[PDB]
Protein backbone atom coordinates (compact mmCIF):
# COMPACT_ATOMS: atom_id res chain seq x y z
CA UNK A 1 0.00 0.00 0.00
CA UNK A 2 0.75 3.55 -0.75
CA UNK A 3 1.48 6.21 2.45
CA UNK A 4 2.56 9.65 2.16
CA UNK A 5 3.07 10.48 6.26
CA UNK A 6 4.26 14.03 6.65
CA UNK A 7 6.08 16.16 10.09
CA UNK A 8 4.37 17.12 12.73
CA UNK A 9 3.07 20.32 12.91
CA UNK A 10 5.25 23.30 13.72
CA UNK A 11 5.44 26.94 14.60
CA UNK A 12 8.01 29.95 13.05
CA UNK A 13 8.82 33.57 13.69
CA UNK A 14 8.64 36.07 10.42
CA UNK A 15 12.20 35.39 9.00
CA UNK A 16 12.31 31.69 10.40
CA UNK A 17 12.68 28.26 7.97
CA UNK A 18 10.60 24.88 8.23
CA UNK A 19 11.39 21.42 7.10
CA UNK A 20 8.29 19.59 6.16
CA UNK A 21 9.11 15.67 5.64
CA UNK A 22 7.45 13.08 3.48
CA UNK A 23 7.49 9.55 4.32
CA UNK A 24 6.81 7.47 1.52
CA UNK A 25 6.51 3.22 1.40
CA UNK A 26 4.95 1.02 -0.59
CA UNK A 27 5.77 1.96 -4.00
CA UNK A 28 9.22 2.79 -6.18
CA UNK A 29 10.30 6.16 -4.54
CA UNK A 30 12.02 6.99 -7.41
CA UNK A 31 9.78 6.53 -10.50
CA UNK A 32 6.96 8.84 -9.31
CA UNK A 33 7.70 12.73 -9.21
CA UNK A 34 6.30 14.27 -5.98
CA UNK A 35 4.91 17.49 -5.76
CA UNK A 36 4.17 19.94 -2.86
CA UNK A 37 1.09 22.22 -2.97
CA UNK A 38 -0.04 24.81 -0.06
CA UNK A 39 -2.98 25.79 0.75
CA UNK A 40 -3.86 29.03 3.16
CA UNK A 41 -7.05 28.66 5.93
CA UNK A 42 -9.67 29.39 4.06
CA UNK A 43 -8.01 29.75 0.24
CA UNK A 44 -7.56 27.91 -2.44
CA UNK A 45 -4.80 25.30 -3.94
CA UNK A 46 -1.18 26.55 -5.26
CA UNK A 47 1.58 24.35 -6.37
CA UNK A 48 4.76 25.10 -5.08
CA UNK A 49 7.06 22.58 -7.41
CA UNK A 50 8.04 18.84 -8.17
CA UNK A 51 11.30 17.17 -7.26
CA UNK A 52 12.02 13.91 -9.49
CA UNK A 53 13.06 11.48 -6.76
CA UNK A 54 15.61 9.61 -9.13
CA UNK A 55 17.61 12.86 -11.01
CA UNK A 56 17.47 14.73 -7.70
CA UNK A 57 15.89 17.63 -9.98
CA UNK A 58 13.34 20.11 -9.06
CA UNK A 59 11.17 22.99 -10.88
CA UNK A 60 10.17 25.30 -8.66
CA UNK A 61 6.74 27.61 -8.82
CA UNK A 62 8.21 31.22 -10.22
CA UNK A 63 6.64 32.57 -7.01
CA UNK A 64 8.90 30.64 -4.92
CA UNK A 65 11.69 30.30 -7.12
CA UNK A 66 14.67 31.71 -4.78
CA UNK A 67 12.96 31.28 -1.41
CA UNK A 68 12.20 27.11 -1.77
CA UNK A 69 14.14 24.15 -1.85
CA UNK A 70 13.25 20.35 -2.25
CA UNK A 71 15.31 17.44 -1.44
CA UNK A 72 14.78 13.72 -1.11
CA UNK A 73 16.71 10.96 0.27
CA UNK A 74 16.61 7.21 -1.12
CA UNK A 75 17.65 5.59 1.98
CA UNK A 76 14.75 6.34 3.76
CA UNK A 77 12.45 6.91 0.85
CA UNK A 78 11.67 10.41 2.24
CA UNK A 79 11.13 14.00 -0.01
CA UNK A 80 12.15 17.03 2.13
CA UNK A 81 10.61 20.86 1.04
CA UNK A 82 11.98 23.95 3.48
CA UNK A 83 10.97 27.17 2.87
CA UNK A 84 12.57 30.47 4.45
CA UNK A 85 12.31 33.69 4.98
CA UNK A 86 8.59 32.49 6.37
CA UNK A 87 5.93 35.63 6.82
CA UNK A 88 2.82 36.10 8.60
CA UNK A 89 0.74 34.75 5.33
CA UNK A 90 2.70 31.86 4.90
CA UNK A 91 0.51 30.07 7.32
CA UNK A 92 -0.88 26.87 5.23
CA UNK A 93 -1.19 23.54 5.30
CA UNK A 94 1.29 21.66 2.99
CA UNK A 95 0.83 18.45 1.13
CA UNK A 96 3.14 16.22 -0.61
CA UNK A 97 1.35 14.41 -3.41
CA UNK A 98 2.48 11.50 -6.47
CA UNK A 99 2.37 11.54 -9.49
CA UNK A 100 0.51 8.62 -10.50
CA UNK A 101 2.92 7.27 -13.24
CA UNK A 102 5.51 8.45 -15.69
CA UNK A 103 3.72 9.30 -18.39
CA UNK A 104 0.70 10.87 -16.26
CA UNK A 105 2.47 13.74 -13.64
CA UNK A 106 -0.21 16.02 -12.74
CA UNK A 107 -3.57 13.89 -11.57
CA UNK A 108 -2.37 13.86 -8.07
CA UNK A 109 -3.60 10.15 -6.62
CA UNK A 110 -2.07 10.13 -3.45
CA UNK A 111 -2.00 12.62 -0.91
CA UNK A 112 -0.51 13.60 2.43
CA UNK A 113 -1.68 14.09 5.67
CA UNK A 114 -0.98 18.01 5.64
CA UNK A 115 1.49 19.91 7.43
CA UNK A 116 0.05 22.57 9.28
CA UNK A 117 2.98 25.85 9.32
CA UNK A 118 1.71 28.88 11.35
CA UNK A 119 4.03 31.41 11.27
CA UNK A 120 3.90 33.28 14.46
CA UNK A 121 4.74 37.20 15.23
CA UNK A 122 3.69 40.62 17.08
CA UNK A 123 1.01 40.36 19.41
CA UNK A 124 -0.24 43.56 19.50
CA UNK A 125 -2.90 45.41 22.20
CA UNK A 126 -6.11 45.61 20.09
CA UNK A 127 -7.99 49.03 18.58
CA UNK A 128 -11.28 49.14 19.75
CA UNK A 129 -13.26 51.82 17.36
CA UNK A 130 -17.32 52.41 18.31
CA UNK A 131 -19.39 51.79 15.63
CA UNK A 132 -22.61 54.33 15.47
CA UNK A 133 -25.95 52.87 13.90
CA UNK A 134 -30.91 49.86 13.86
CA UNK A 135 -28.01 48.30 15.07
CA UNK A 136 -24.52 48.98 16.92
CA UNK A 137 -21.39 47.35 17.83
CA UNK A 138 -17.25 47.92 18.37
CA UNK A 139 -14.63 47.01 16.00
CA UNK A 140 -11.40 45.25 17.67
CA UNK A 141 -8.97 45.68 14.94
CA UNK A 142 -5.09 45.05 14.66
CA UNK A 143 -4.79 42.69 17.61
CA UNK A 144 -2.64 38.69 18.11
CA UNK A 145 -3.36 36.18 18.73
CA UNK A 146 -6.58 34.71 19.45
CA UNK A 147 -8.98 34.95 21.25
CA UNK A 148 -10.63 37.85 22.35
CA UNK A 149 -13.56 37.98 24.83
CA UNK A 150 -16.35 40.67 24.35
CA UNK A 151 -19.37 41.85 26.48
CA UNK A 152 -21.58 44.78 26.54
CA UNK A 153 -22.22 46.46 29.93
CA UNK A 154 -19.94 43.97 31.58
CA UNK A 155 -22.05 41.73 30.81
CA UNK A 156 -25.40 43.07 31.60
CA UNK A 157 -26.93 42.60 27.54
CA UNK A 158 -26.55 38.89 25.79
CA UNK A 159 -29.26 38.77 23.39
CA UNK A 160 -28.59 40.24 19.70
CA UNK A 161 -24.88 40.37 20.24
CA UNK A 162 -22.99 38.07 17.48
CA UNK A 163 -19.54 38.26 18.03
CA UNK A 164 -18.03 37.81 14.60
CA UNK A 165 -15.49 35.49 13.84
CA UNK A 166 -12.20 37.15 13.26
CA UNK A 167 -10.21 37.85 10.05
CA UNK A 168 -6.48 36.76 9.28
CA UNK A 169 -5.31 39.70 7.25
CA UNK A 170 -2.20 39.80 4.87
CA UNK A 171 -0.27 41.52 7.69
CA UNK A 172 -1.26 39.02 10.20
CA UNK A 173 -3.50 40.33 12.70
CA UNK A 174 -6.88 39.66 13.39
CA UNK A 175 -10.30 41.57 12.92
CA UNK A 176 -13.48 41.00 14.65
CA UNK A 177 -16.62 42.60 14.97
CA UNK A 178 -19.56 42.06 17.27
CA UNK A 179 -22.87 43.85 17.24
CA UNK A 180 -26.14 44.36 19.17
CA UNK A 181 -29.54 44.30 17.78
CA UNK A 182 -31.16 47.43 19.42
CA UNK A 183 -35.08 48.79 19.24
CA UNK A 184 -33.96 52.02 18.64
CA UNK A 185 -34.32 53.41 22.72
CA UNK A 186 -30.77 54.74 21.62
CA UNK A 187 -30.97 57.59 23.81
CA UNK A 188 -31.92 56.21 27.00
CA UNK A 189 -29.76 52.96 27.10
CA UNK A 190 -26.45 53.34 27.11
CA UNK A 191 -23.86 50.92 25.89
CA UNK A 192 -20.65 49.79 26.65
CA UNK A 193 -18.17 47.28 24.72
CA UNK A 194 -15.84 45.36 27.16
CA UNK A 195 -12.95 43.56 25.34
CA UNK A 196 -10.34 41.85 27.12
CA UNK A 197 -6.98 40.41 25.55
CA UNK A 198 -5.35 37.76 28.14
CA UNK A 199 -2.22 37.75 26.07
CA UNK A 200 -1.57 41.30 25.68
CA UNK A 201 -2.97 41.88 28.81
CA UNK A 202 -5.65 44.99 27.60
CA UNK A 203 -8.99 45.70 28.80
CA UNK A 204 -10.65 48.91 27.17
CA UNK A 205 -14.32 49.55 27.63
CA UNK A 206 -15.75 51.89 24.88
CA UNK A 207 -18.82 53.63 24.51
CA UNK A 208 -20.71 53.60 21.41
CA UNK A 209 -23.25 55.94 20.82
CA UNK A 210 -25.13 57.83 17.19
CA UNK B 1 -6.16 31.22 -14.89
CA UNK B 2 -9.22 29.07 -14.10
CA UNK B 3 -12.56 30.97 -12.67
CA UNK B 4 -15.32 28.79 -10.87
CA UNK B 5 -18.78 29.93 -9.41
CA UNK B 6 -18.77 31.01 -6.00
CA UNK B 7 -21.51 28.60 -4.78
CA UNK B 8 -23.95 25.73 -6.48
CA UNK B 9 -26.09 23.39 -4.24
CA UNK B 10 -29.07 21.17 -4.93
CA UNK B 11 -31.34 19.19 -2.42
CA UNK B 12 -30.19 15.29 -1.82
CA UNK B 13 -30.82 13.84 -5.55
CA UNK B 14 -30.80 16.94 -7.37
CA UNK B 15 -27.90 17.25 -9.79
CA UNK B 16 -25.56 20.48 -9.91
CA UNK B 17 -23.24 22.25 -12.99
CA UNK B 18 -19.95 23.46 -11.59
CA UNK B 19 -18.21 25.50 -14.36
CA UNK B 20 -14.19 25.80 -15.02
CA UNK B 21 -12.80 28.27 -17.54
CA UNK B 22 -9.74 28.87 -18.57
CA UNK B 23 -5.64 19.70 -22.87
CA UNK B 24 -6.96 17.92 -19.88
CA UNK B 25 -8.85 18.65 -17.14
CA UNK B 26 -8.93 17.53 -13.68
CA UNK B 27 -11.19 17.93 -10.54
CA UNK B 28 -10.70 17.89 -6.76
CA UNK B 29 -13.30 16.81 -3.95
CA UNK B 30 -12.31 18.40 -0.75
CA UNK B 31 -14.27 18.15 2.80
CA UNK B 32 -13.39 20.62 5.33
CA UNK B 33 -10.38 19.66 7.35
CA UNK B 34 -9.13 17.40 4.83
CA UNK B 35 -6.92 16.40 1.89
CA UNK B 36 -7.95 16.98 -1.02
CA UNK B 37 -9.09 13.63 -3.20
CA UNK B 38 -9.33 13.62 -6.93
CA UNK B 39 -12.69 12.49 -8.46
CA UNK B 40 -11.96 13.42 -12.09
CA UNK B 41 -9.13 13.06 -14.40
CA UNK B 42 -8.31 13.17 -17.64
CA UNK B 43 -12.03 15.36 -18.41
CA UNK B 44 -14.35 12.96 -17.96
CA UNK B 45 -12.35 9.64 -16.73
CA UNK B 46 -12.64 8.24 -12.86
CA UNK B 47 -10.20 6.88 -10.89
CA UNK B 48 -11.51 3.38 -8.67
CA UNK B 49 -13.75 3.85 -6.12
CA UNK B 50 -15.39 7.51 -7.57
CA UNK B 51 -19.48 6.23 -8.13
CA UNK B 52 -21.09 6.87 -11.68
CA UNK B 53 -22.85 9.62 -10.36
CA UNK B 54 -20.00 11.80 -10.84
CA UNK B 55 -19.25 12.79 -14.37
CA UNK B 56 -17.33 15.58 -16.54
CA UNK B 57 -17.66 17.12 -19.84
CA UNK B 58 -15.82 20.15 -21.73
CA UNK B 59 -16.87 22.16 -24.24
CA UNK B 60 -14.79 24.64 -25.29
CA UNK B 61 -12.99 26.52 -22.88
CA UNK B 62 -14.90 25.73 -20.23
CA UNK B 63 -14.98 22.51 -18.45
CA UNK B 64 -17.82 21.48 -16.24
CA UNK B 65 -18.39 19.36 -13.28
CA UNK B 66 -22.16 17.42 -12.87
CA UNK B 67 -22.87 15.38 -9.63
CA UNK B 68 -26.19 13.53 -10.08
CA UNK B 69 -27.77 12.35 -6.82
CA UNK B 70 -27.08 14.62 -4.48
CA UNK B 71 -25.57 12.95 -1.25
CA UNK B 72 -24.71 14.39 2.26
CA UNK B 73 -20.72 13.53 1.56
CA UNK B 74 -20.61 15.31 -1.52
CA UNK B 75 -20.91 19.08 0.89
CA UNK B 76 -17.64 19.99 0.18
CA UNK B 77 -15.43 22.39 -2.15
CA UNK B 78 -14.21 21.19 -5.58
CA UNK B 79 -11.51 22.59 -7.13
CA UNK B 80 -10.56 22.27 -11.05
CA UNK B 81 -6.84 22.28 -12.32
CA UNK B 82 -4.95 22.14 -15.20
CA UNK B 83 -1.34 20.78 -14.85
CA UNK B 84 -0.25 23.47 -11.73
CA UNK B 85 -2.87 25.71 -12.36
CA UNK B 86 -5.65 26.00 -9.77
CA UNK B 87 -9.03 27.29 -10.00
CA UNK B 88 -10.55 29.54 -7.45
CA UNK B 89 -13.12 26.59 -5.88
CA UNK B 90 -16.90 25.86 -5.64
CA UNK B 91 -18.27 25.01 -2.47
CA UNK B 92 -21.19 22.31 -2.91
CA UNK B 93 -23.97 22.38 -0.15
CA UNK B 94 -26.71 19.66 0.03
CA UNK B 95 -29.57 21.78 1.01
CA UNK B 96 -29.32 20.17 4.05
CA UNK B 97 -31.84 22.89 6.21
CA UNK B 98 -34.47 25.51 4.60
CA UNK B 99 -32.20 28.05 2.69
CA UNK B 100 -32.33 31.00 4.13
CA UNK B 101 -31.47 34.81 2.27
CA UNK B 102 -28.04 36.41 3.94
CA UNK B 103 -28.44 39.43 6.16
CA UNK B 104 -26.16 42.39 5.63
CA UNK B 105 -25.14 45.30 7.55
CA UNK B 106 -22.70 47.67 6.41
CA UNK B 107 -20.76 50.10 9.07
CA UNK B 108 -18.82 53.30 7.77
CA UNK B 109 -15.50 53.75 9.50
CA UNK B 110 -15.55 55.43 12.93
CA UNK B 111 -14.39 58.92 13.62
CA UNK B 112 -12.24 57.79 16.54
CA UNK B 113 -10.45 55.31 13.53
CA UNK B 114 -10.30 58.20 11.26
CA UNK B 115 -8.78 60.61 14.10
CA UNK B 116 -6.14 57.89 13.95
CA UNK B 117 -5.62 58.65 10.11
CA UNK B 118 -7.43 54.84 9.85
CA UNK B 119 -10.40 53.40 8.02
CA UNK B 120 -12.42 50.24 8.24
CA UNK B 121 -15.51 49.01 6.34
CA UNK B 122 -17.10 46.58 8.60
CA UNK B 123 -19.73 44.30 6.47
CA UNK B 124 -21.06 41.65 8.46
CA UNK B 125 -23.39 38.69 6.82
CA UNK B 126 -25.34 36.21 8.64
CA UNK B 127 -28.17 33.55 8.93
CA UNK B 128 -27.71 32.58 5.70
CA UNK B 129 -28.21 29.07 4.03
CA UNK B 130 -25.77 27.47 1.99
CA UNK B 131 -22.87 28.75 3.50
CA UNK B 132 -21.15 30.75 0.57
CA UNK B 133 -21.45 34.42 -0.60
CA UNK B 134 -19.39 36.18 -3.05
CA UNK B 135 -18.91 40.06 -1.68
CA UNK B 136 -17.22 41.92 -4.39
CA UNK B 137 -16.87 46.01 -2.63
CA UNK B 138 -18.01 48.39 -5.07
CA UNK B 139 -15.92 52.14 -5.05
CA UNK B 140 -19.00 54.28 -7.26
CA UNK B 141 -19.72 51.49 -9.80
CA UNK B 142 -16.22 50.33 -9.79
CA UNK B 143 -14.95 47.15 -7.99
CA UNK B 144 -11.59 47.51 -5.76
CA UNK B 145 -9.29 44.34 -4.90
CA UNK B 146 -6.83 45.68 -3.03
CA UNK B 147 -7.70 45.90 0.83
CA UNK B 148 -10.29 43.17 1.19
CA UNK B 149 -10.62 40.84 3.62
CA UNK B 150 -13.42 38.21 3.61
CA UNK B 151 -13.67 35.33 5.99
CA UNK B 152 -15.04 31.79 5.08
CA UNK B 153 -18.64 30.77 6.72
CA UNK B 154 -18.70 29.44 9.98
CA UNK B 155 -21.59 27.35 11.80
CA UNK B 156 -23.63 29.82 14.01
CA UNK B 157 -25.95 28.09 16.73
CA UNK B 158 -28.58 27.51 14.39
CA UNK B 159 -27.53 25.32 12.02
CA UNK B 160 -26.85 28.63 9.86
CA UNK B 161 -23.37 30.18 8.91
CA UNK B 162 -21.88 33.42 9.23
CA UNK B 163 -19.04 35.96 7.92
CA UNK B 164 -17.66 38.87 7.71
CA UNK B 165 -15.87 41.41 4.92
CA UNK B 166 -13.33 43.84 5.95
CA UNK B 167 -12.44 46.70 3.35
CA UNK B 168 -9.06 48.42 5.20
CA UNK B 169 -9.13 52.39 3.49
CA UNK B 170 -7.28 55.22 3.55
CA UNK B 171 -8.86 58.62 5.43
CA UNK B 172 -7.96 60.16 1.79
CA UNK B 173 -9.66 57.91 -0.57
CA UNK B 174 -12.91 57.35 1.70
CA UNK B 175 -13.54 61.02 1.50
CA UNK B 176 -12.57 60.87 -2.47
CA UNK B 177 -15.10 58.43 -3.52
CA UNK B 178 -18.57 59.06 -3.19
CA UNK B 179 -20.10 55.79 -1.82
CA UNK B 180 -18.76 52.41 -1.09
CA UNK B 181 -20.86 49.30 -1.15
CA UNK B 182 -20.70 45.50 0.25
CA UNK B 183 -22.24 43.41 -2.96
CA UNK B 184 -23.03 40.00 -1.57
CA UNK B 185 -23.88 37.09 -3.71
CA UNK B 186 -25.60 33.59 -2.52
CA UNK B 187 -26.23 31.62 -5.80
CA UNK B 188 -27.76 34.44 -8.21
CA UNK B 189 -29.24 36.98 -5.22
CA UNK B 190 -27.51 39.80 -5.28
CA UNK B 191 -28.21 42.68 -2.86
CA UNK B 192 -26.40 45.52 -1.92
CA UNK B 193 -25.56 47.93 1.04
CA UNK B 194 -24.01 51.63 0.40
CA UNK B 195 -22.95 53.93 2.91
CA UNK B 196 -21.77 57.30 2.24
CA UNK B 197 -19.68 59.67 4.38
CA UNK B 198 -20.90 62.66 6.70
Amino acid sequence: QVQLVQSGAEVKKPGASVKVSCKASGYTFTGHYMHWVRQAPGQGLEWMGWINPYSSGTNYAQNFQGRVTMTRDTSITTAYMELSRLRSDDTAVYYCARAPDYGDRWDFDYWGQGTLVTVFNQIKGPSVFPLAPAALGCLVKDYFPEPVTVSWNSGALTSGVHTFPAVLQSSGLYSLSSVVTVPSSLGTQTYICNVNHKPSNTKVDKKVEP
Amino acid sequence: ALTQPPSASGSPGQSVTISCTGNYVSWYQQHPGKAPKVIIYEVSKRPSGVPDRFSGSKSGNTASLTVSGLQADDEADYYCSSYEVFGTGTKVTVLGQPKAAPSVTLFPPSSEELQANKATLVCLISDFYPGAVTVAWKADSSPVKAGVETTTPSKQSNNKYAASSYLSLTPEQWKSHRSYSCQVTHEGSTVEKTVAPT
